RNA sequence: UUUCUUGCCGGAGGUAGAGCUACUGGAUGGCCGAUGGGCCCCACAGGGUUACUGACGUCAGCCAAACUCCGAAUGCCGGU
RNA sequence: UUGCCUCCUAAAAUGUAACGGAGGCGCCCAAAGGUUCCCUCAACCUGGACGGCAAUCAGGUGUUGAGUGUAAGUGCACAA
């Protein structure tokens, strides 16, 4: 007559925050996610939690080196 | 043993697609398409009902003589996409090809005569691959069955197989097994 | 080759019971060994 | 009647029951089949009922082959209740069927026997169904 | 025919020595401004390249079968110091003085320390 | 100045043996014996902590090193047997050790058999890696009869370069092992 | 408790910079780690209060 | 005009579909044939015979919200 | 039943309800934290006294099927 279960937690929000062609400041945090999924790439570092962000400023592009895709900061030019 | 090949006609599809397929379909032509080593992959319309007839009268594996706006063309039925319900032909593929050109096919096996009394025959694979020429494909061959003893396997490397084919099955493929028929306390049994 | 920890080992002199000398070496702090049967004493090692 | 011996997931949702059969659509392992025309849960029941009937009527020696198995559990919350308080417990078991799918198949000599028995299975299921030959 | 069926040591010491060298690449890299210097060893010759990875060219390089360093009666410590201060020289010529060690997979010392430790006396800080 | 007398033997007259009678292309390809590995395997030890002692005193007496304690890297309900337990002993000998040993294993001990009939020609693992075991320590002359404790056996493996047991049993004859002759 | 909250406390100057836990079961004397001090100005040792 | 629409461009997905010898589970019928089953000569050695049960494997046809070797249309983020 | 965490529902961005479907948490580890260096498992075949498929030894096949304190998911063999 009762459920032994009905329990979740709260939404994380991760995924992708930052797409490619953006431009972003150095310092921006770009994908949030649990493992490595996306694996960090040029002039882009991960955080404690696996988050990545933007050691640069610049555009996100992803890419696949050796199997593994990775998220890259692209320096646009200055006008 | 040479088969004659069988002469449709078929026109260049002038437009593509889901829409063009669907209303060709409905005049009673069969969309298809040549390719092989002929290196042009040609998108032909033709006859639904002569299509039909010619694999009626020569199966599946069959030459044809495709009359392409007056080119003459020799293409061998690879694959056929049927609905599953409707039954009607919706697709076909051609293999361009020429005399004296080996080819890989499936010859579909018919059971033939009748068996020893006492149990029943029963087919594994209905169908067998085969090497052979363009016009020399046999469209069906036979297994022999003539009052078995006990129950026991026959094998692709056993079949009587015409001459100039060769058999691209693994010699030790079964085709058909004869299993001795259930008794009335053994047919009920299994099932459950 | 460590320092000091394995056992002690030092060429030995094998004097066999028929007549046979071995110039070996082993663990032996003496060094001095004879044996009273050996590879030419056994009837499966020389058939008798 | 015809259980699996386990589900990894005891309490499914209800099977989705549209489009047509893919996969499963030719007579393969006898002679003569019954091929599906419409969708429907196919219970263990009516698997059951229908091969005996096709047992009864051929009777002496001949192969049928149930090659769709009810694998799929219906649940049923019991009676006199009202809604709420969470799903029920599985009390059927269902194979999930869309028209084009041969549901049985079977092996014997002669042709109208074998025609009639596989009729008589098909008196046995909620759906309609039609006698397909080994050939094209 | 002799076929034979185990593996031989040169797989395990190439493949072993490839993998620490990749495990060591998973953190160093070269620039134009500081470079790779990496290094290969051998039973007769060492060998030095100075690499910048964003290209994956060769800067400068230097080994002991130069007719120098095999003019050396010395020992493999000396040529492995001749090398050093070659590739200094042609490091500073070619306009750097700084650089990242690639040890190429081989434990540091040795033959490739008195190596690293001559370029290091030799003007190249690292 | 010095060296081992049996791999003395060996160079002389084993190296032309195998090759005139295994006709290598590559006079590398004669083969040879690469190395010998003795494993007290005492297992029993999941109550007894105190038996590897006398184990590795005597396993190191008889081979001249000293054993590396082999533990146990799995974890059974049965035998009583935690993860991290030494359950055996091992010692390699590869070279002047290794052709001392083997002197004082077949020209010493193997002679010391009570009830001696050879060693099965047919104990190869398929490419010629010859294992053999027993069942009592004192047949070894570097420990004394009564100063054992418990009988005990080793496990003797020699391994060698052998393509299959054709090399293997040619080699291990021509170094002079008495198998049984099946 | 087994695994309480424990203090440290320079020795040099008695000032209690840091609190940790750590298991009584497994370290029943005073835990001691050389930590630093912020007004010592460098780094020093510090004992369990 | 930053909004919104349409065209083009740069993206990240795992849904519909499909596939499964690509995993985790289910699951149909064959095939060979164990180990373990029984018996003979007669030992509880050893050997073979036998509805054996028939590991594994393999052939063909399948199934899945919490399966995926795969995999859209739309929507979404940005630019133009 | 009431707070937290993980998955499916959840319709390929995020988010998404029900007394919907399944489980965990209220800790643990002074190393199971930091760094430096080194290594590759599980399973399977073959050869070995106890020792049996199974315990430790040796040879081979083995790219991930093992393991990751602890649920599940995302990860990790470049190794986490
Ligand atoms: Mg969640
Ligand atoms: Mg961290
Ligand atoms: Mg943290
Ligand atoms: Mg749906
Ligand atoms: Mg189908
Ligand atoms: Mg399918
Ligand atoms: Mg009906
Ligand atoms: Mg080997
Ligand atoms: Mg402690
Ligand atoms: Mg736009
Ligand atoms: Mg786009
Ligand atoms: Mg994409
Ligand atoms: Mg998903
Ligand atoms: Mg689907
Ligand atoms: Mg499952
Ligand atoms: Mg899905
Ligand atoms: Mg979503
Ligand atoms: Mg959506
Ligand atoms: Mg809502
Ligand atoms: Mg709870
Ligand atoms: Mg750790
Ligand atoms: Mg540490
Ligand atoms: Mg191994
Ligand atoms: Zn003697
Ligand atoms: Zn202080």
């Amino acid at each position: 007559s009762s459920s032994r279960n009905g329990r979740d937690s709260a939404a994380q929000r991760l995924g992708v925050k930052r797409f490619g062609g953006q431009v972003v400041k150095a310092g921006e945090i770009l994908v949030r996610q649990r493992g490595t999924h996306f694996h960090p790439g040029v002039n882009v570092g991960r955080g404690g939690d696996d988050t990545l962000f933007a050691l640069a400023p610049g555009a996100v592009e992803f890419g696949a080196k050796r199997g593994r895709k990775t998220v890259n900061i692209v320096p646009v030019a200055r006008p | 043993t040479a088969n004659i090949p069988n002469k449709l006609t078929a026109n260049v599809r002038t437009r593509t697609g889901k829409g063009a397929s669907r209303q060709a379909r409905r005049d009673g032509k069969v969309p298809a398409v040549l390719y092989g080593h002929g290196t042009d992959p040609q998108h032909l319309e033709l006859n639904a009902r002569d299509f039909a007839a010619v694999l009626r009268s020569h199966g599946t594996n069959a030459i044809l003589t495709l009359d392409i706006e007056g080119t003459e063309q020799l293409a061998l039925t690879k694959a056929l996409d049927v609905h599953p319900i409707r039954r009607n032909i919706q697709h076909a593929d051609l293999l361009v090809v020429q005399r004296g050109e080996k080819v890989t096919v499936e010859v579909t096996v018919l059971v033939e005569g009748d068996a020893t009394p006492g149990t029943l025959v029963t087919q594994d694979a209905n169908t067998i691959e085969i090497e052979a020429e363009a016009l020399s494909i046999p469209e069906q061959l036979t297994v022999s069955v003539e009052g078995v003893e006990a129950g026991t396997q026959i094998t692709a490397g056993q079949i009587s197989l015409p001459e100039g084919v060769n058999l691209i099955s693994d010699p030790e493929l079964l085709v058909v097994n004869v299993v001795e028929a259930p008794s009335a306390e053994a047919l009920e049994e299994e099932g459950a | 080759m460590k320092t000091g920890i394995h056992p002690e080992y030092v060429d030995t002199t094998v004097q066999c019971g028929c007549g046979h000398s071995f110039t070996t070496r082993s663990t032996k702090q003496s060094g001095t060994i004879v044996v009273e049967v050996c590879s030419q004493c056994h009837p499966f090692y020389t058939g008798k | 009647m015809l259980i699996p011996r386990k589900v990894k997931h005891r309490k499914q949702h209800h099977p989705e029951q549209r489009g047509i059969a893919s996969g499963g659509t030719s007579v393969s392992f006898g002679d003569y089949g019954i091929q599906a025309l419409e969708h429907a849960y196919i219970t263990n029941r009516q698997i059951e009922s229908a091969r005996i009937a096709i047992n009864r009527h051929i009777k002496r020696g001949g192969k049928v082959w149930i090659n769709i198995f009810p694998d799929r559990p219906l649940t049923k919350k019991p009676a006199e209740t009202r809604m709420g308080s969470g799903k029920g417990s599985p009390e059927w078991w269902v194979a999930n069927v869309k028209p084009g799918r041969v549901l049985f198949e079977l092996s014997y000599p002669d042709e109208k026997t074998a025609r009639d028995a596989l009729t008589r299975a098909i008196h046995k299921l909620p759906i309609k169904a039609r006698i397909v030959t080994r050939e094209e | 025919a002799h076929k034979p069926v185990g593996q031989n040591i040169s797989e395990v010491r190439r493949n072993a020595r490839l993998r620490r060298h990749a495990r060591l690449r998973k953190k160093v890299a070269g620039t134009a401004e500081v470079p790779r210097l990496v290094v290969n060893r051998s039973a007769r010759h060492i060998h030095v390249q100075l690499v910048n990875d964003l290209n994956g060219t060769t800067l400068a390089a230097a080994s002991s079968i130069e007719a120098d360093v095999r003019a050396i009666d010395g020992d493999k410590k000396a040529h492995s110091v001749r090398v050093g201060q070659l590739i200094a020289e042609r490091a500073k010529a070619a306009g750097v003085e700084t650089v990242v060690f690639d040890r190429g997979g081989y434990t540091y010392g040795g033959r490739i320390a008195a190596l690293a430790d001559a370029a290091r006396e030799a003007g190249l800080k690292f | 100045k010095a060296l081992p007398r049996l791999k003395q033997r060996y160079r002389e007259e084993i190296r032309e043996a195998l090759q005139q009678e295994f006709n290598y292309a590559n006079v590398m390809q004669i083969p040879g014996v690469v190395k010998v590995v003795v494993n007290m395997g005492v297992g029993d030890a999941a109550r007894d902590a105190k038996l590897i002692n006398g184990a590795i005193n005597d396993l190191a007496l008889i081979t001249g090193q000293k054993p590396e304690v082999r533990r146990a890297r799995k974890s059974i309900a049965q035998f009583k047997l935690r993860e991290g337990m030494p359950i055996g002993a091992r010692v390699t000998l590869r070279g002047d050790r290794m052709w001392e040993f083997l002197d004082r294993l077949i020209s010493i001990a193997l002679p010391r058999i009570r009830d001696f009939r050879g060693l099965s020609p047919k104990q190869f693992d398929g490419t010629g890696n010859y294992t053999f075991g027993l069942n009592e320590q004192s047949m070894f002359h570097e420990i004394d009869v009564d100063s054992i404790d418990r009988p005990r056996g080793m496990d003797i493996t020699v391994v060698t370069t052998a393509t299959n047991d054709a090399e293997g049993r040619a080699l291990l004859r021509a170094l002079g092992f008495p198998f049984k002759e099946n | 408790d087994v695994r309480p909250k424990i203090t440290l406390a320079c020795e040099v100057c008695k000032h209690r910079n840091y609190i940790t836990k750590k298991n009584r079961r497994n370290d029943p004397d005073r835990l001691e780690i050389k930590k630093f001090c912020p007004n010592c100005g460098t780094h020093q040792p510090h004992k369990e209060s």
